[PDB]
C-alpha cells in the first residue's frame, strides 16, 4: 500500500487515542483553573505530562512518515503539525527549567498582592481590588501608587524569570528551525501550501506596520480627544502637548481606554451607551448575560449552549471558599464538552465578553466536525475576530434597546452615534497600538535588537512613540513592566489581538451584506438574520482545514487583513475628532514625563 | 402464548460494547410491540421497512434483537446504508432493512466518572463488515509493510476503548441501541400479535 494512507490510519489512531488523553488533561485543567489546590495543580500536571508524552511518542512514530510522498492536503497539515518538534528539541536540563519559569511567573501573576505603605498587613491583589482602583479612581495618586506597586513589588520579581525565559525559548525555537522565539509564533499565519494564497512569517511583519499606519492618523485624533478631557479630570497632570500619563488610561496597563468614556462621553445628557448601570438597576444576573447572548446566537441560526455547558461551565465567582483563576476562558475540552470559565460581574464589559467568549465556543462547536488537529482556529486573530463581530453588534443601541436594556422609547441622534461610536473606538482604536507596540517590543527581544541593558529604556522610548503614554515615574532595568500584563507573564502571542480587530470589521461589511443592511458600518446588529450566522457558520466550520487567507477571502473578499472596513466603522468619529480638536493639539511630544 | 420476553434485552443490566453485540433470538410468543411504544426514554425510535402500528397485525417466525452501546452521534451509523466508523467495522445493517432501530441514552449506567472506559469498538478491519457480522478478532492491523508481531509504529490494536464520562457532549455519550429484525420462513408464525 501508499505510504499516505499508512499515515492516514496513523492519524485515526491518533485521533481517537488521543481524545481521552487531551480531555483528561482539561478536565484537571478545568479543576485547576475553578478550583486552585495542591492537590489539583498536581493532577493538572500529571495529565499534562502524560499528554505531552503521547506527543513525544505520537510525534516521532510521525516523522517516519514523510510529508513530499502526501498529496492529500489536509492529511499535510494534520501530519506536520504532529511531526513538530516542540519542546522535545530542548533537553531535560532545558525543557524543566523553562516549564519551572512559566509556571513561577504565572504564579506570582496569580498571586501578586500590593501591600498599602501604611498598614502592610491589608494586601490589595490584582483581580478584586488594584483593578477597580485602576479603572475607576480619579485620584492620580491612588492610580499612581495601584501603578507602580503592580509593576515593582512584582514586576520586578519577573526580571530575571523574563530574561532566562527569553533565552531558553529561543533555544527551542531556533532549534525548531526558526530564526527566534518570535518566529515561533509569526508561523501561525504562515501559508505555503496553495499559490496565491500563500504568506510568510515577515508578511505580518510587514502588513500590521502597514495597516497601522492607516490607523495612526485616527489614533493620534483619539489621543488628543481623550487628553484634553483628561486634562479636565486630572488638571495639572497631563501635558497638553505632552504624552498620556500611564496609570490614568482605562485600566492597569493602557490596554483598554473603555472606563475613560465617563470621563470622555462626548454627549453626557443622552441615554448612556454604556448600559453597565441599566443592568445592575434591572437586577441582570450572570445568568441572563449568557442567557441573552446564547439568544442572540440562536436568533443567526448557530445552535444554542449545550446542557453541558450551563451544567459545568463556571459563570460567577465561585466565592472566598474556593479560589479561582478568574481570567475570561473559552474552554473546548473535547468530547463534545463546551466550557466558559469567566467571573462575570454586572457590567456591559463583561456582558460583551460574554458574547466574545461564547463566540469561541460558537467556534470551537462548529469546528468540532473536523479532526482533532484541524479543530482550531483559522489563525489566532479569527478565533478573538469571531467573539468580537457578536459585542460588535451587541453593543449597538438598537440591540441594546431590543434586549430592555435601553429605553424602549430610545430614539437614535447623532449625538447619540457619536456617544456609541466613542466608547467603541476607545475599546477598539485605542488597544491598536498598544498591542502593536507590546509584541514588536517582544519580537524585537526574541530577535536581540533590543539588548538586556536597553529593556525598560526601549520599552517606554517606543511606548511614548507608538502610543503616546508616558511613565509616571522613571524605571530601571530592575523592572520588568512589559510582563506585568497576563499575556506575557502567561506566555500568549498577543498579535492575534490587532489582527483580531481589522478582522472583525471586514467579517461584520460581509455579514452585513448578507443581511439586508441599510446604513453604515455601524448600527449593525446581525441579530435575527440567519443568513449573516450561516455564511459565518461555513467560515467557523472549515477551522484550520482551509487556509486563512483563503477563509477569509471566502468570508469577505481579500485574501489579507484589510484596515479600510475598520476605518469606515469609525469615519463619523474620525470626522467629529477633528472638528472636536481644531483649538487642540493632535500628537504628543515624546519628551515630556510627569516627573521632570 | 406467553408474552414475548421483550424487557430481558432492553433492560438489561449490562449492554456489550459493538464490535460484539448480543444477538437474542425471539420465538415462540405473541410479541406486544405496543408497549415498546409507549416508552418515552427511546430518544431514537425509528423503524424500517415496516410501520410500527401495523407490526402488532404482523406477524414473523423469527425474531433477532441486537443490543449494543455505541457513542451518540454513532447511532446514525445504526442504519441502514450508512457509512463510518461502527457501520463499516462494528455493525452493519443490510441495505433491505426490514425491522426497527431503537436507542436511549446510557450516561446513568454506562457512564460514570474518571473514564469509564469499560466499553470499546473496533477502529481498523481490513473489510467493511458484510451486513449482520460480528468481529471479534483481537489480532494486530498491519496497515505497512512490514510484519506485526507487537503493537508498533504501523502495527494497530484493531479494537480502541470508548471514554464515556458524564461530562462528555451529547456526541460523545453513551447509547444503548437495540436493533430488532424479522425474518420469515416457511414455518409456522412463533412471533405473532395479541389478536391472533
Ligand atoms: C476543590 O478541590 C479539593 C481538592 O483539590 C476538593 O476536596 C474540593 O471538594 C474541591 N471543591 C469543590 C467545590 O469541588
Ligand atoms: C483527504 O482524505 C479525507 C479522508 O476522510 C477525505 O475526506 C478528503 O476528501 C481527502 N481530500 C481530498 C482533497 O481528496
Ligand atoms: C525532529 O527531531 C528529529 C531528531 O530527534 C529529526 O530527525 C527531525 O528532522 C526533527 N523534525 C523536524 C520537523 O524538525
Ligand atoms: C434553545 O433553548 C431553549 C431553552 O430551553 C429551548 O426552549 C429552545 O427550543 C432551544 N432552541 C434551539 C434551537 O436549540
Ligand atoms: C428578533 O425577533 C424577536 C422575535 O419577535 C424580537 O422579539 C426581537 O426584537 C428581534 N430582534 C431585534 C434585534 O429586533
Ligand atoms: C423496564 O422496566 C420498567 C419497570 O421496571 C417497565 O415499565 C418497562 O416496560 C421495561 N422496559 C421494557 C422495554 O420492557
Ligand atoms: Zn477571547
Amino acid at each position: 500500500s501508499t505510504i499516505e494512507e499508512q499515515a492516514k490510519t496513523f492519524l485515526d489512531k491518533f485521533n481517537h487515542e488521543a481524545e481521552d488523553l487531551f480531555y483528561q488533561s482539561s478536565l484537571a485543567s478545568w479543576n485547576y483553573n475553578t478550583n486552585i489546590t495542591e492537590e489539583n495543580v498536581q493532577n493538572m500536571n500529571n495529565a499534562g505530562d502524560k499528554w505531552s508524552a503521547f506527543l513525544k511518542e505520537q510525534s516521532t512514530l510521525a516523522q517516519m512518515y514523510p510529508l513530499q510522498e502526501i498529496q492529500n492536503l489536509t492529511v499535510k497539515l494534520q501530519l506536520q503539525a504532529l511531526q513538530q518538534n516542540g519542546s522535545s528539541v530542548l533537553s531535560e536540563d532545558k525543557s524543566k527549567r523553562l516549564n519551572t519559569i512559566l509556571n513561577t511567573m504565572s504564579t506570582i501573576y496569580s498571586t501578586g498582592k500590593v501591600c498599602n505603605p501604611d498598614n502592610p498587613q491589608e494586601c490589595l491583589l490584582l483581580e478584586p481590588g488594584l483593578n477597580e482602583i485602576m479603572a475607576n479612581s480619579l485620584d492620580y495618586n491612588e492610580r499612581l501608587w495601584a501603578w507602580e506597586s503592580w509593576r515593582s513589588e512584582v514586576g520586578k520579581q519577573l526580571r530575571p524569570l523574563y530574561e532566562e525565559y527569553v533565552v531558553l525559548k529561543n533555544e527551542m525555537a531556533r532549534a525548531n528551525h526558526y530564526e527566534d522565539y518570535g518566529d515561533y509564533w509569526r508561523g501561525d499565519y504562515e501559508v505555503n501550501g496553495v499559490d496565491g494564497y500563500d504568506y510568510s512569517r515577515g508578511q505580518l511583519i510587514e502588513d500590521v506596520e502597514h495597516t497601522f499606519e492607516e490607523i495612526k492618523p485616527l489614533y493620534e485624533h483619539l489621543h488628543a480627544y481623550v487628553r484634553a478631557k483628561l486634562m479636565n479630570a486630572y488638571p495639572s497632570y497631563i501635558s497638553p502637548i505632552g504624552c498620556l500619563p500611564a496609570h490614568l488610561l482605562g485600566d492597569m496597563w493602557g490596554r483598554f481606554w473603555t472606563n475613560l468614556y465617563s470621563l470622555t462621553v462626548p454627549f453626557g445628557q443622552k441615554p448612556n451607551i454604556d448600559v453597565t448601570d441599566a443592568m445592575v438597576d434591572q437586577a441582570w444576573d450572570a445568568q441572563r448575560i449568557f442567557k441573552e447572548a446564547e439568544k442572540f446566537f440562536v436568533s443567526v441560526g448557530l445552535p444554542n449552549m449545550t446542557q453541558g455547558f450551563w451544567e459545568n461551565s463556571m459563570l460567577t465567582d465561585p466565592g472566598n471558599v474556593q479560589k479561582a483563576v478568574c481570567h475570561p476562558t473559552a474552554w473546548d475540552l473535547g468530547k463534545g464538552d463546551f466550557r466558559i470559565l469567566m467571573c462575570t460581574k454586572v457590567t456591559m464589559d463583561d456582558f460583551l465578553t460574554a458574547h466574545h467568549e461564547m463566540g469561541h465556543i460558537q467556534y470551537d462547536m462548529a469546528y468540532a466536525a473536523q479532526p482533532f488537529l484541524l479543530r482550531n482556529g483559522a489563525n489566532e486573530g479569527f478565533h478573538e475576530a469571531v467573539g468580537e463581530i457578536m459585542s460588535l453588534s451587541a453593543a449597538t443601541p438598537k440591540h441594546l434597546k431590543s434586549i430592555g436594556l435601553l429605553s424602549p422609547d430610545f430614539q437614535e441622534d447623532n449625538e447619540t452615534e457619536i456617544n456609541f461610536l466613542l466608547k467603541q473606538a476607545l475599546t477598539i482604536v485605542g488597544t491598536l497600538p498598544f498591542t502593536y507596540m507590546l509584541e514588536k517590543w517582544r519580537w524585537m527581544v526574541f530577535k536581540g535588537e533590543i539588548p538586556k541593558d536597553q529593556w525598560m529604556k526601549k520599552w517606554w522610548e517606543m511606548k511614548r512613540e507608538i502610543v503616546g503614554v508616558v511613565e509616571p515615574v522613571p524605571h530601571d532595568e530592575t523592572y520588568c513592566d512589559p510582563a506585568s500584563l497576563f499575556h506575557v507573564s502567561n506566555d500568549y502571542s498577543f498579535i492575534r489581538y490587532y489582527t483580531r480587530t481589522l478582522y472583525q470589521f471586514q467579517f461584520q461589511e460581509a455579514l452585513c451584506q448578507a443581511a439586508k443592511h441599510e446604513g453604515p458600518l455601524h448600527k449593525c446588529d446581525i441579530s435575527n438574520s440567519t443568513e449573516a450566522g450561516q455564511k459565518l457558520f461555513n467560515m467557523l466550520r472549515l477551522g484550520k482545514s482551509e487556509p486563512w487567507t483563503l477563509a477569509l477571502e471566502n468570508v469577505v473578499g481579500a485574501k489579507n487583513m484589510n484596515v479600510r472596513p475598520l476605518l469606515n466603522y469609525f469615519e463619523p468619529l474620525f470626522t467629529w475628532l477633528k472638528d472636536q480638536n481644531k483649538n487642540s493639539f493632535v500628537g504628543w511630544s515624546t519628551d515630556w514625563s510627569p516627573y521632570a | 402464548t406467553n408474552l414475548c420476553p421483550f424487557g430481558e434485552v432492553f433492560n438489561a443490566t449490562r449492554f456489550a460494547s459493538v464490535y460484539a453485540w448480543n444477538r437474542r433470538r425471539i420465538s415462540n410468543c405473541v410479541a406486544d410491540y405496543s408497549v415498546l411504544y409507549n416508552t418515552t426514554s427511546f430518544s431514537t425510535f425509528k423503524c424500517y421497512g415496516v410501520s410500527p402500528t401495523k407490526l402488532n397485525d404482523l406477524c414473523f417466525t423469527n425474531v433477532y434483537a441486537d443490543s449494543f452501546v455505541v457513542r451518540g452521534d454513532e447511532v446514525r451509523q445504526i442504519a441502514p446504508g450508512q457509512t463510518g466508523k461502527i457501520a463499516d467495522y462494528n455493525y452493519k445493517l443490510p441495505d433491505d432493512f426490514m425491522g426497527c432501530v431503537i436507542a436511549w441514552n446510557s450516561i446513568s449506567l454506562d457512564a460514570k466518572v474518571g473514564g469509564n472506559y469499560n466499553y470499546y469498538y473496533r477502529l481498523f478491519r481490513k473489510s467493511v463488515l458484510k451486513p449482520f457480522e460480528r468481529d471479534i478478532s483481537t489480532q494486530l492491523y498491519q496497515a505497512g509493510d512490514k510484519p506485526c508481531s507487537v503493537e508498533g509504529p504501523d502495527c494497530y490494536y484493531p479494537l480502541q476503548s470508548y471514554g464515556f464520562q458524564s461530562t462528555n457532549g451529547v456526541g460523545y455519550q453513551p447509547y444503548r441501541v437495540v436493533v430488532l429484525s424479522f425474518e420469515l420462513l416457511n414455518a409456522p408464525a412463533t412471533v405473532c400479535g395479541p389478536k391472533k
